[PDB]
């Protein structure tokens, strides 16, 4: 959708299969010089950057530190973990000692 | 340490801005190791060594090749 | 952000220059029939009135999108991993589970 | 599949809307694009003139080549010190290479490149919103001596790096008017001193040819009715919208876009530590600040009231 | 032809005189028609204006 | 109090008995060059003005 | 307004440099033990850390 | 005498130095009285205002001047294959301190 986030899309940055639906209109030239008069919608990436709000690094509940590239939320607590431990028998001592 | 830091052989992590900055910050000089060739206000020895300009024709051998006291460059 | 590159326009004077489709992102091609283009050097070719100009406009990635780019992701159910410092007797165990 | 020989590559004349005389003209220097996505404020400007190369194409630093205004057109050669860059005040120049330059600029509303104190004396200005951007969560006019040293991306001042490529095509006809002469009721064409020209001409019928002297053509009167342009111009020219495309628009070459946006480490201010005071169910932060500084609070529970 | 500003100065650079004169005049960026522009475009509507 | 009017006080302008509680924090020098990293509250005279 | 003058820093290498109290207006003194200053001319003292 | 701006720069231009120094300082346009003006009028009320005296003989306080400490140039040292040497420039005397072993 032109003027919104996702004007231009591709599977990767080096991909040759790139799609875009900006509102390009080619106007009729009316000057002496050779000229390509075109009008276009504003980039929706820039518009989303202007109106991004706040990231999840400042909004995520329970104090979840959001970290990026192996994307995860670190060091936050919202519940309880059942842990079953198999203590080795060498750790225990008899009641006599 | 961090990806924004450079780790030397002494276990001390310095900033990446201190890498190839012309001054030795690690105890082994690993921050000045490799890098690139520095353009030399400074006298250039025949093997590529750079010495201060006051070291030229000082009466003491400073280059590894001894280019500072050579009669071809230093004229009596 | 996109580059919206405009190719060098093609003129055919006393001729017709209809254009085929292309796989470029947002390929806008339009044909104009009454052009008399100029450069530094005067008129561009011979034919007075019945001319044609091929205005072309497609969209490519900006040069600085290696860094300044956004990745869109669909996430799903999220697995959780805990590092545990558990001590028992005089023995200390660090383990990631 | 990218070459940087630049012997096979030439500058060109461009059309930018605000010349030195405040009207759109053709100029040897013409800004096609301005890239301002560097955290240190350095911008990259694409100009129709080539920088760092001489007339022959050999890489000669502190010397730039450009198309001339004369109708027997050639590629003239001039000093780099005449190139001035300004947004609102003068811009410090940081790098140059063929078609591209990197300069540090103050904030402003338009970017212009000029050839000052020369025989050309031309300027070209484009509308580009340059704003004083900053890194981190605290504004600063200049980076501090000591701060946090966070990651930020800046344009590399070395011209060896690349940030993509521009496609380069063979140039089309130019059709100079001075290669025509309309005397009495007949039309003549006069090529320059030695150079061959190609005419295509529709006095009554479309007839084309290659000549090197003053020749009659049919019996048509007006000089409007046909042209003459020099051939053998196999120097690759950028696909700017101010040039007529050749019959073959295959990409003849690719050339690097220098000054790659690389990640470095740059310092950002550390604000004054707020003097917090405490009551039963809350805290007041005193928050002394000179420049604007971002304060972000959130609760560590289910409902994170992020402010 | 001047950029917008809040004062107008005429000066004699160098020479024997080497004097300047500044007066208060609110010079604002004017635009013809009904859409804002810093510079006139290459191609527009070509409307009437007085210069 | 720091930041408010009356950060610095003296009996007279030429007096040597000057008392102030401007909130100065001396940070640790983490740069190559010799530096005194300091941070401070604003002048309460300027804030009051 | 206060002037908030910072004196020239004192460095002592392979030694301790604790500081006494002063009668100056809002005298803040702090000791740092891991420095290695650099003037125009390189490192300013011999002791490594 | 300066126009309003965000920073102050003192520079040496067209010389062997060719060096500038800029410090962030918010210079406002200061006006006296109850009207704002870019320039003082030819005629007004002629009220009292405090200006910097142009003559350098006047004084508005004092700065303290101390003896300079060591500066420790690194060009006084030469690093040999396995030892070091200390050389002064011309015939001047240099104080050296070394605590590599003692
Ligand atoms: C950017 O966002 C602000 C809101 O803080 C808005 O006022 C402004 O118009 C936006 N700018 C653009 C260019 O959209
Ligand atoms: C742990 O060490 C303490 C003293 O070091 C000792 O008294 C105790 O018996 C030890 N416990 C075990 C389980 O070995
Ligand atoms: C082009 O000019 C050259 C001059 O070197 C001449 O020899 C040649 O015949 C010309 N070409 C044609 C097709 O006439
Ligand atoms: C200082 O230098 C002078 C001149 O080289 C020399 O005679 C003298 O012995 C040196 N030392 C002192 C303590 O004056
Ligand atoms: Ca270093
Ligand atoms: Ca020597």
């Amino acid at each position: 959708k032109p003027g919104a986030f996702g004007d231009i899309q591709a599977s990767s940055l080096d991909a040759t299969d790139i799609v875009a639906r900006t509102d390009i209109r080619l106007l009729k030239p009316s000057v002496k010089n050779i000229h390509v008069p075109y009008t276009q919608a504003v980039s929706g990436y820039e518009m989303w950057k202007n109106n991004s709000g706040r990231p999840l690094q400042e909004t995520a509940p329970f104090g979840c530190k959001i970290e990026v590239e192996p994307l995860r939320a670190s060091n936050c607590a919202y519940g309880h973990i059942p842990i079953s431990i198999d203590i080795p028998d060498a750790a225990f001592v008899r009641s006599s000692e | 340490c961090e990806p924004s830091q450079f780790q030397c052989t002494n276990g001390r992590c310095i900033t990446l801005l201190w890498k190839c900055d012309g001054d030795e910050d690690c105890v082994d000089g690993s921050d000045e190791k490799n890098c690139v060739k520095k353009t030399c206000s400074d006298f250039v020895c025949n093997n590529g060594q750079c010495v201060p300009s006051r070291w030229k024709c000082d009466g003491d051998p400073d280059c590894e090749d001894g280019s500072d006291e050579s009669p071809e460059q230093c004229h009596m | 952000k996109f580059h919206t590159v405009i190719p060098s326009p093609q003129v055919k004077c006393c001729g017709s220059l209809e254009c085929k489709a292309s796989s470029k992102a947002d390929y806008t091609c339009r044909v104009f029939g009454g052009v008399y283009p100029f450069m530094w050097g005067g008129a561009q070719c011979f034919c007075d009135s019945e001319n044609t100009q091929l205005s072309e406009a497609y969209v490519e990635f900006a040069p600085d999108c290696t860094i300044d780019h956004a990745v869109a992701l669909k996430v799903h159910t999220a697995a959780l991993k805990v590092g545990l410092r558990i001590v028992y007797g005089n023995t200390t165990a660090h383990l990631d589970t | 599949s990218i070459t940087d020989d630049f012997t096979l590559t030439s500058p060109y004349l461009g059309f930018c809307p605000y010349c030195r005389h405040s009207a759109p003209c053709f100029s040897p220097i013409k800004i096609e694009n301005v890239w301002d996505e560097s955290d240190d404020g350095s911008i990259r400007i694409q100009v129709s003139a080539q920088f760092g190369y001489n007339q022959a194409g050999t890489a000669d630093v502190t010397k730039f080549r450009y198309m001339s205004y004369d109708h027997d057109h050639d590629i003239k050669e001039d000093s780099m010190e005449k190139i001035a860059i300004s947004t609102s005040g003068p811009c410090r120049r940081l790098g140059h290479k063929g078609y591209f330059l990197l300069a540090q600029c103050p904030p402003g509303d338009s970017v212009t490149v000029s050839i000052t104190s020369g025989a050309s004396e031309n300027s070209c200005t484009v509308e580009k919103k340059i704003r004083r951007k900053f890194v981190g969560r605290e504004e600063y006019l200049f980076p501090p001596v000591q701060g946090k040293l966070v990651k930020c991306h800046v344009y590399d001042r070395l011209k060896e790096t690349s940030a993509g490529y521009i496609t380069m095509h063979r140039p089309g006809p130019h059709a100079y008017k001075s290669y025509l002469k309309e005397a009495s009721g007949e039309v003549y064409i006069k090529p320059p001193s030695g150079k061959n020209v190609t005419y295509e001409c529709k006095c009554g019928d479309y007839s084309t040819g290659i000549v090197s002297t003053q020749t009659k053509m049919n019996g048509c009167t007006k000089a409007r009715q046909c042209i003459a342009y020099k051939l053998d111009q196999t120097k690759w020219v950028f696909n700017s919208p101010d040039l007529i495309r050749h019959t073959d628009h295959s990409v003849q070459g690719k050339l690097h876009i220098p000054f790659r946006l690389t990640p470095t480490v740059c310092p950002v201010p550390l604000a004054h530590t707020p003097t917090v005071t405490k009551w039963f169910k809350g805290i007041t932060l005193h928050l002394t600040a000179t420049r604007p500084t971002l304060l972000t609070t959130r609760k560590l529970g289910l409902r994170a009231d992020a402010t």
